[PDB]
RNA sequence: AUCGAGAGG
């Protein structure tokens, strides 16, 4: 929904790289795979972690309440 | 809603002791201890270091279900030596081992510093 | 020393691999556990919510934030909850912290770990700090706020190990292995037409004599050394995991053998 | 259950230190059997199992569009790259004693979606709650704290095993079990037993001598009213005329 | 919710079959298994 | 076909012969035609066998028809499952139907004759010809909430 | 106590039939002519080519109870022997006029010994140790 | 009516319906504060004590053995063989 | 019908189940909050004060307590809202409604209930789970999976209905089925997938893991077996420490196709005394067959112990899968590349050839499409062979088809050779468009191809054709599932219904309600049906000069001559006419016997359903008398001749002193004798079974008791017994077929219509016919 | 020769929930159809303003995850914006019998 | 209560 912290798989903090993924993603025009390596994320346990996710957040952010 | 809590791996209850040694007649010089709130961290540890004693003739732990932490340890030893003797000895071993280790560890870490 | 010996190939802030050597199988596989499980480490516990007009529930957010690796090097100077003749609350037993956030700003405010206040009195230890690893400055990200959305909190971080609840576990990863080529035939290797050009080669044939060609198989050997690769969320250094792993070991052994010399 | 009609429940929810691990420290989120598939025929699980694990590892998103060219040794060819066996087994340790397992296991990411059935949702019992009003047996529902259905099957199945007082006990004590009056004349439900005087009378024959009671379930008194207000007499009598 | 909303229901063996005919028109893997097998149908 | 004859030194021999099969039942007109065995004829149609040979033969052809359906693809019934169920269909003199018109039809109890179909109807013949229920089936013990004449309960315990 | 069968056998077929770590070997007396062995061996504890010698003597004791770990300061039997298996007899049958044949099954291991005479010391007993020499 | 002692022709042996139906009534008997006949020592479950009364012939009831045309055999608890 | 018959009912909990290994066969675990729900009445007795006043005294929320207190008036006191301490104390006659604690028998149930196995009572284990974990073994008679199925608990109230369930209803006591006469519960899943990997000759245990498995074994005695190899390195075999769970005194024997002493292959089975000989355990030993481990263990020793073996069995086998491990992936579907091509040729010629049948086709019929269907089906079965065939050992889902856990040869050839040929209704895909079956087809198209034959496997994948022609093979699958099982139920329902007051009565004899004799022994024999093994008779089969060899002795002629060796008398034999006397009258009744066996066999088949095993009992007299082979036996011709004369005397079914009674037993035990007097004639009690004295008389008393305990016992409900035995293997054959999706199985399309004739005694038969000779 | 028409794409003749499966092609049909029934009990986020509205028995999946392997259908269903799943780990192993 | 829908083994 918002940010998977940690990971179910192992434990590792995976909650402050989505700014830098998303960063790496447009600002510096890389891949996906060139971006999660670059953020230090080797297991594909953590891989799965940023890569699949749905950042559901900004549209409950866009209503009034 | 009933699953149970999980402070009950390691906390003991009210009169429960964390070694119950109970004499075994199956076989001569032997006896079963059961451990509460423990696992197989410091079941298998302890195993292999009693097969590691010449005086020991059986030393095997068990798990009976995975829903309750505690788990049972027969040890049976020659004639003559005491299993709680072989299980003081086992311990000894272990804390000495891990002892050593610790100060190996230590110097490497002090040796490592860039 | 006399009996285990390390050696440390890599060490970073985050990482150790180091090769463990004249140990049996069980000392490092239970060593890997008690790293896994067993060292206590500081974490949010309770969480109050005074106001909460952001999109996430309260106990989405609870969640959230009992998951935030908090600094826990002087960890033995706190006592358990269960120990304390206190109350839910107290300096000794627990670290206060609170989250005051508002969305002040017409684009979306974001909430980090980084607004985390600590209220209650240290006393003069190095714990319940929210940890920041990110270059940018900002630690996790907690929640977001649109406009006019206000999240007040008061948390209550305690004493705790990773059995409980692995929001208490501080390490992420621990790599073990050992007997990179199969010369204690433990593994059984399954192949369609050549198991030596199917299976990848790993890392750690490097530091091992290949298994020859055609001589006997060696009946009397047994594990010895182990290539380990501990990991750390960042409550605990990586030396620090360690060696707390050791000694938590060691405190389960002792205090076994001392209820036995006690009956 | 995954998107292949492997459903599955929960049976055993080990920690992260006694579950499996691999060289390079993955725990799975979730083991399966391995015979849930040879019968189910469901080659899609693996395909898919490989095909998320090559994505993973590449960063990339798999196609599974159903009639492309995409092979299986078309994604084997890219996971060997990687450095992983082709084939998707992985070396896993066990988490009890750390040893090597000589069966390498098939490991990686498959998409698995959570069913509304829960057990918290599901699980009941019942120690005489309440009843209906028209035959005074156990209310139906969970719901409605009620009991279940002693079906005719279950009657039969019961008699098989040459039980005679459980299947009573579960149609007389469990259930309905209301005593009613007997004359011993006409053999109806007619006694106005007037209880608290120890006086029994059955007016329309003046037998006020040969009274007796019998435990019947109310479901049985309650066919023969409708029996009786469908002139019908079915007229219970406690001896034997003919052998 | 979509399934729902693209649903068609035959008020009714020979009917609870896949036809020939259904390629294209009538998903051949969606239909309930509730008794109302082949009757339920999704486009 | 191949049928397996004792041969002259007593061993068995899978001799061949030929046998006929036709689409339809004449067997009161094919038994008596010359050059056939009229020992060995058979048919699958276990009413005609009843109609022309009794109700003995009757019961062989139900049960070596009811053994071809159960045990058709290699599963196996003992025998005396089948040899029962073939029993209660004949012990009438003829082949009565597990239906409401064959053995629902009986001299049992009208509790017992309700409780399988055509409820209503039963009871209504019971009470106008007003039959006794002697109470020693297992569904009249149901309904009246009796111990009945079942297993355990076959038999009185005295002190 | 003693032995029971001790003879030389030459090999001359091994045979890894569907096992790595089993061969069954069939081998000839060397010295007496009607005596036959074909044996199932650890291969990885004890490799067997062709043209082979072995020794093989029926211990049948080590000179009931629960078996105990080896230990310094001992003897006993099979000191002088490479590799040594303990199984149980099933099965004694009578092949021809003056042949005999033993059945042994150490675990799951089959043997069967052929002979004349000399397996007369051999009785339906679990007392078997099977020991072999280079 | 009633088939005499002698020229009982039905089996000695205590059928599973007829010793079950034995032990439960047994069991139901003892909880309802029936003198016990046997020395029940450190047994406490009535089931377990009427089993032990059924395995040394103790338990003083009788299985009435009813033929389909209504006569019946008396047979003793004692006198039935219990395999 | 809803509420006489079947009524909802009090003390009942339903729940999710779940499958656990370390609990018992007759175990269940129920949860904690079903456990202090679900109640039962306890009458306070001298001997229970103390426990049943701490129970009231820790109330209805703490799990070892009560709910209420019922008192002699019939006033309850309720401990939730009144007062529960005090002057609560229990006076004798109260009932205190306790809650359910361990060791309590409780009936547990699954629906449909298609058989009496399907309903067994189980001893309550309190557990921490919402779930009715229960073993892995019975799971096989409920028919239960653990993806979603729940199960029903029944509680009794009463010490009457307690002992009844556990005396007739006790899973233990259900082991055996009177359905089949063959066990209904054997190991499953994982355990047999195990069990035949830890007993391959290729298996060795070092001392540390077998002291482990040693004491997973709860009944081990604590003796170390002798390792299998002592000097190079101590290890036993999986084989040894296996036979640790099997009970000393059990004896198997079973040959294959391949099965010596040596058995190379490891074929057949070996167990002595307990003990392992040779062997790979599969599912043939230790799983649900006819004469497996579980019928020698149930039918011998006792079905607790039998029960007790199910456990010991798992718990090794499950410990050692645990540090062993077993998968499946893809690369266990793939076959090699050479062995593809030629399957691709297995296919394409036979493809050819269907060609070929269609130009016999130009020049109701059918016999065209019924030919090239049976063709398709052989191509697909070849092709499945040859991969199968040349699939490693260690493929994971070749091993899981040997030890028979779960898949088989079908699987193997749809996932790695071929889908096949699909089929609804049992013809193959039909016109439903004009002259073609898919609009991407040209009109008047009969190749297989156009009318549903599935080339590819599942590995590489179906074409869209292919992927259309399955999914309309595959949807009968389902609508049998949902339609079909209502015309399957019906018929159990009046099958139980018309057999529902059938019962043997205490002169043996089955009567329906009213008295009717159904027959005059139940079955011909009086035999119950759980009781009863297939034997070989051994007079029907053979050479004349073949039987005369074996039963014909002569004490005056060389011609057919016992061995002095084999008697210790066996020197003043011969000559003695009255010996020759007593000697030919038993060849006489063999000869008699053979020919009466000719003529009630007409086809001379040997292995018939007979009560009692013989072979069994000679090789248990054998290994507990230790007979040694040289030596002269002990045994008189006077004993041997007439000791199975006097034993045929005590083979009592009937009892009576009129006439009547005495014919019919005459008539009961006939076929019983002439095996008997075949097994047990002189030349066999003498030369081929060397018994003494003493062994010979242990067989006959062993043969006699064991007769007498197969006998019927009266008040079984015969009727619903063979009503369930007959509807259920229909029921279940039927709601599967979604399992293969698409295979032609005649016997659930074309074969419940036709119970659906015999049972109405349908007048017009869909299709009559008339076999002449 | 005589084509006279072609299909845009074969794996539009699945539906909405059908379309969901990934290669359905190497699946059993029984399968395929089970799949389809159970995607329509698979929790996740059914709408976006499920916090506005008053609806019974509201289930929302905490950290729903779009599928590693998607099918090119899954574009137009909106299901990488809405997901009803979670990428797990899964071992295939008889680990512990249960 | 009635009716109906949908859904699980
Ligand atoms: N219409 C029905 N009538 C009676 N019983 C049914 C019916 N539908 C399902 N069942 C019960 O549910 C079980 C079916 O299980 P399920 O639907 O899970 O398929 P399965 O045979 O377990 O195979 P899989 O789990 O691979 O689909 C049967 O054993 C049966 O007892
Ligand atoms: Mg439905
Ligand atoms: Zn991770
Ligand atoms: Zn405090
Ligand atoms: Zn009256």
């Amino acid at each position: 929904m918002i940010v998977p912290v940690r990971c179910f798989s192992c434990g590792k903090v995976v909650g402050d790289k989505w700014e830098s993924y998303l960063n790496l993603l447009q600002e510096d025009e890389l891949d996906e795979g060139t971006a999660l390596s670059r953020l230090g994320l080797k297991r594909y346990c953590c891989r799965r972690m940023i890569l699949t996710h749905v950042d559901l957040i900004e549209k409950f952010l866009r209503y009034n309440p | 809603m009933n699953a149970p809590d999980r402070f009950e791996l390691f906390l003991l209850g009210e009169g429960e002791s964390k070694l119950k040694i109970d004499p075994d007649t199956k076989a001569p010089n032997a006896v079963v201890i059961t451990f509460e709130k423990e696992d197989h961290t410091l079941g298998n540890l302890i195993r292999a270091e009693l097969l590691n004693d010449r005086k020991v003739l059986f030393a095997a732990y068990k798990v009976e279900h995975p829903f309750f932490a505690r788990f049972k340890l027969r040890i049976q030893t020659t004639e003559g030596y005491d299993p709680k003797d072989a299980l003081k000895n086992a311990c000894n071993s272990i804390i000495n081992k891990l002892g050593a280790l610790k100060t190996n560890f230590e110097t490497e870490w002090n040796l490592q510093t860039l | 020393e006399e009996g285990p010996q390390v050696k440390i190939r890599e060490a970073s802030k985050d990482n150790v691999d180091f090769i463990l050597s004249n140990v049996d199988l069980a000392m490092a596989n239970s060593l890997r556990r008690v790293m896994i499980a067993e060292i206590p480490t500081l974490a949010i516990d309770s969480v109050e919510v005074e106001t909460n007009t952001t999109v996430l529930a309260d106990e989405f957010i609870a969640h959230r934030l009992g998951l935030i690796p908090l600094q826990s090097m002087d960890i033995e100077q706190l006592e358990y909850s269960r120990d304390c003749f206190c109350e839910d609350h107290c300096d000794k037993c627990s670290v206060v912290l609170t989250l005051q956030a508002f969305g002040e700003s017409e684009s979306t405010t974001n909430v980090y770990s980084k607004d985390l206040v600590i209220v209650s009195n240290l006393m003069g230890r190095n714990i319940g700090h929210p940890i920041i690893q990110d270059k940018e400055g900002n630690g996790v990200l907690i929640c977001k706020l649109r406009k006019g959305q206000e999240l007040k909190l008061t948390c209550v971080a305690k004493k705790g190990i990773a059995k409980e609840h692995a929001k208490w576990g501080p390490a992420a990863a621990i790599e073990f292995e050992y007997d990179p080529w199969n010369k204690l035939k433990h593994t059984d290797y399954w192949y369609e037409q050549d198991s030596a050009k199917e299976w990848p080669q790993s890392k750690n044939c490097e530091y091992e004599d290949p298994p020859n060609e055609g001589d006997p198989f060696d009946y009397k050997a047994q594990a010895d050394t182990f290539y380990m690769n501990v990991e750390s969320v960042g409550s605990i250094p990586v030396d620090q995991v360690v060696v707390r792993g050791i000694d938590t070991l060691q405190k389960k052994v002792a205090s076994i053998l001392l209820a036995l010399t006690q009956m | 259950a995954s998107r292949h009609g492997q459903k599955g429940t929960i049976g055993i929810t080990y920690r992260r230190e006694d579950m499996p691990f691999t060289a390079e420290g993955i725990v799975p989120d979730l083991i399966i059997n391995p015979h849930a598939i040879p019968s189910r025929m469901t080659v899609a699980h693996l395909i898919e199992c490989l095909l998320s694990k090559v994505a993973a590892l590449s960063g990339n998103e798999g196609d599974a569009s159903p009639f492309t060219d995409i092979t299986v040794e078309g994604i084997s060819k890219l996971l060997r790259e990687h450095g992983y066996q082709s084939r998707g087994f992985e070396v896993m340790y066990n988490g009890h004693t750390g040893k090597k397992l000589m069966a390498q296991i098939f490991f990686g990411p498959t998409y698995y979606q959570r069913l509304r059935h829960m057990v918290d949702d599901k699980i009941h019992a019942r120690a005489r709650g309440p009843m209906q009003v028209l035959t005074r047996q156990p209310v139906e529902g969970r719901s409605r704290d009620g009991g279940l259905r002693f079906g005719e099957m279950e009657r039969d199945c019961m008699i098989a095993h040459g039980a005679a007082s459980f299947l009573k006990e579960r149609l007389m004590e469990a259930s309905d079990a209301f005593r009613v009056h007997i004359c011993g004349i006409c053999g109806l439900m007619t006694v106005i037993a007037k209880l608290n005087h120890n006086q029994f009378e059955c007016k329309g024959c003046d037998n006020k001598i040969d009274i007796y009671q019998i435990h019947i379930p109310y479901a049985a008194k309650l066919l023969f009213q409708e029996l009786m207000a469908m002139n019908i007499t079915p007229r219970l009598y406690t001896d034997r005329s003919r052998d | 919710t979509l399934s729902h909303l693209r649903r068609t229901n035959t008020p009714i063996a020979k009917p609870r079959q896949l036809h020939n005919t259904h390629w294209g028109l009538v998903c051949p893997a969606e239909t309930p298994e509730g008794q109302a097998c082949g009757l339920v149908k999704n486009l | 076909y191949d049928r397996k004859v004792p041969s002259p030194t007593g061993e068995y021999v899978k001799e061949p012969e030929w046998v006929l099969e036709t689409d339809g039942v004449n067997l009161s007109e094919v038994m008596t035609v010359p050059g056939i065995d009229p020992t060995r004829i058979y048919t699958n149609s276990f009413i005609d066998i009843m109609e022309v040979l009794g109700i003995e033969a009757g019961r062989a052809a139900l049960y070596k028809e009811v053994y071809n359906v159960i045990a058709s693809d290699g599963s196996y019934v003992n025998y005396r499952h089948m040899a029962l169920l073939v029993d209660v269909m004949t012990t009438q003199g003829g082949l009565t139907s597990v239906t409401r018109h064959g053995f629902n039809r009986s001299n049992t109890g009208a509790l017992m004759r309700c409780s399988f179909e055509e409820t209503v109807e039963i009871l209504f013949e019971a009470g106008a010809s007003a039959e006794l229920d002697d109470c020693r089936g297992v569904s009249e013990n149901v309904i009246l909430g009796q111990m009945a004449p079942i297993g355990t309960g076959a038999f009185d315990v005295m002190i | 106590s003693n032995t029971l069968f001790d003879d030389i056998f030459q090999v001359s077929e091994v045979d890894p039939g569907r096992y790595n770590k089993v061969c069954r070997i069939e081998a000839a007396s060397t010295t007496q002519d009607q005596c036959k062995l074909t044996l199932d061996i650890n291969v990885e504890l004890f490799p067997v080519a062709a043209q082979d010698s072995l020794t093989v003597t029926i211990a049948s004791s080590l000179n009931t109870r629960s078996w105990r770990p080896p230990q310094a300061g001992d003897r006993s039997l099979a000191d002088d022997y490479d590799y040594v298996m303990y199984g149980t007899a099933y099965k004694f049958e009578e092949v021809s006029k003056d042949l005999i044949a033993v059945y042994y099954s150490f675990g799951g291991l089959l043997m069967r010994l052929e002979g004349n005479y000399r397996n007369l010391n051999n009785l339906k007993q679990e007392n078997a140790y099977l020991l072999i020499r280079r | 009516k009633a088939i005499p002692k002698d020229q009982r022709a039905t089996t000695p042996y205590m059928t599973k319906y007829e010793r079950a139906r034995i032990l439960g009534t047994r069991a139901l008997q003892i909880s309802m504060n029936a003198p016990v006949f046997v020395d029940l020592e450190g047994e406490t479950d009535p089931l377990r004590i009427a089993m032990k009364e059924l395995a040394e012939k103790k338990i003083p009831l009788v299985i009435r053995r009813y033929l389909p045309d209504g006569s019946f055999e008396d047979w003793s608890v004692e006198e039935l063989i219990v395999d | 019908r809803g509420n006489l018959m079947g009524k909802r009912v009090d003390f009942s909990a339903r729940t999710v189940i779940s499958g656990d290994p370390n609990l018992e066969l007759d175990q269940v675990g129920v949860p904690k909050s079903i456990a202090k729900t679900l109640t039962y009445p306890e009458v306070v007795t001298p001997y229970n004060i103390d426990r049943l006043t701490q129970l009231v005294r820790n109330g209805p929320n703490e799990h070892p307590g009560a709910k209420y207190v019922i008192r002699d008036s019939g006033d309850r006191i309720d401990l939730r809202y009144s007062k529960r301490a005090g002057d609560i104390q229990l006076q004798y006659g109260w009932k205190v409604e306790r809650h359910i604690m361990d060791n309590d028998p409780v009936l547990f149930n699954r629906q449909p209930s298609l058989h009496k196995m399907s309903m067994m009572a189980h001893r309550v284990k309190v557990i921490p789970y919402s779930t009715f974990r229960l073993n892995l073994s019975v799971t096989s008679p409920y028919n239960a999976d653990f993806d979603g199925d729940e199960m029903n608990l029944h509680v009794p109230q009463s010490e009457e209905t307690r002992a009844e369930l556990s005396q007739l209803c006790a899973v233990p006591l259900q082991i055996v089925s009177p359905q089949s006469n063959k066990p209904c519960m054997g190991i499953v899943q994982d355990t047999l997938c195990g069990i035949r990997k830890l007993t391959l000759r290729d298996t060795f245990i070092e001392l540390d893991q077998v002291l482990n498995m040693l004491y997973w074994v709860p009944d081990w005695d604590g003796v170390i077996p002798t390792p299998a190899i002592i000097k190079p390195k101590p290890l036993w075999s999986g084989k040894q420490i296996l036979s640790v769970a099997i009970p000393n005194g059990i004896h198997l024997q079973r040959f294959d196709e391949g099965t010596t002493l040596l058995s190379p292959k490891d074929n057949g089975m070996l167990i002595i005394d307990g003990q392992i000989i040779f062997g790979v355990v599969e599912k043939k030993t230790v799983g649900s067959s006819n004469g497996g481990l579980i019928h020698v263990v149930t039918r011998e020793k006792g079905p607790q112990v039998c029960a007790k073996l199910f456990g010991n069995i798992q718990k090794v086998v499950n410990f050692w899968l645990l540090h062993n491990g077993f998968s499946t992936g893809i690369g266990d579907t793939i076959a090699d590349g050479p062995t593809m091509r030629e399957i691709t040729e297995t296919i394409a010629e036979a493809k050819k050839k269907v060609l070929d049948v269609t130009k016999e086709a130009q020049a109701l019929r059918e016999s065209f499409e019924d030919n090239v269907v049976r063709f398709l089906n052989e191509a697909r079965d070849k092709a499945g062979r040859l991969a199968e065939v040349n699939l490693k050992d260690l493929n994971n889902v070749k091993q899981m088809v040997m030890a028979g856990s779960k898949g088989s040869f079908i699987n193997i050839a749809q996932m790695s050779a071929c889908v096949g040929q699909q089929s609804v209704e049992g013809k193959r895909i039909a016109f439903g468009f004009v002259d073609r079956t898919l609009p991407h087809f040209s009109k008047d198209d009969y190749s297989p191809e156009s009318k549903g034959f599935v080339e590819n496997s599942y590995l590489r994948g179906l074409t869209p054709q292919e992927f259309f022609f399955h999914a309309m093979g595959g949807r009968e699958g389902l609508i049998d599932t949902a339609v079909k099982t209502a015309e399957t139920g019906y018929i159990q329902r009046r099958l139980v219904k018309a057999l529902e007051d059938i019962m043997v009565h205490y002169d043996n004899t089955t009567r329906n309600s009213l008295g009717n004799v159904i027959q005059f022994i139940y079955g011909e024999d009086g035999m119950d049906a759980a009781h009863i093994e297939k034997q070989s008779l051994d007079t029907i089969g053979g050479s004349d000069a073949a039987f005369e060899k074996r039963y014909r002795v002569d004490l005056l002629n060389t011609d057919h001559t016992l061995d002095p060796s084999l008697l210790e008398s066996g020197s003043e034999i011969l000559g003695d006419l009255k010996l020759q006397v007593l000697l030919d009258e038993e060849y006489k009744q063999l000869v008699k016997d053979r020919k009466f066996l000719r003529e009630v066999f007409v086809d001379g088949e040997a292995n018939w359903p007979l009560p009692v095993n013989i072979r069994r009992i000679i090789q248990n007299a054998q290994q507990t008398f230790h007979i040694d082979h040289t030596k002269p036996s002990d045994l008189t011709i006077k004993d041997i001749v007439l000791g199975v004369k006097d034993l045929q005397e005590n083979l009592l079914v009937l009892r009576g002193k009129n006439e009547i009674i005495q014919n019919a037993q005459r008539d009961a035990v006939t076929l019983f004798c002439c095996l008997l007097r075949s097994r047990l004639a002189t030349r066999r009690v003498l030369q081929e079974y060397r018994l003494t004295k003493q062994a010979f008389d242990w067989v006959l008393s062993n043969i006699e008791a064991q007769f007498l305990r197969s006998v019927v016992h009266p008040g079984e409900m015969v009727g619903v017994l063979a009503a369930q035995s007959i509807g259920e293997p229909a029921t279940q054959m039927t709601l599967n077929t979604f399992h293969f999706a698409g295979v032609a199985s005649k016997k659930v399309t074309s074969g419940v219509p036709r119970l659906k004739e015999i049972l109405n005694v349908a007048k017009n038969m869909k299709t009559p016919s008339l076999t002449v000779y | 020769t005589t084509f006279t028409h072609c299909e845009i794409h074969p794996s539009m003749i699945l539906g909405v929930a059908a379309s969901i499966i990934p290669f359905p092609d190497h699946n059993q049909s029984p399968r395929n159809t089970y799949q389809s029934a159970m995607g329509k009990q698979a929790m996740g986020v059914f709408l976006t303003n499920y916090n506005v509205r008053m609806d019974t028995m509201a289930n929302i999946l905490y950290y729903p995850q779009k599928p590693l392997g998607t099918t090119r259908a899954m574009e137009y269903l909106k299901f990488r914006e809405l997901p009803a799943g979670q990428n797990a780990i899964v071992a295939i192993a008889c680990y512990s019998g249960y």
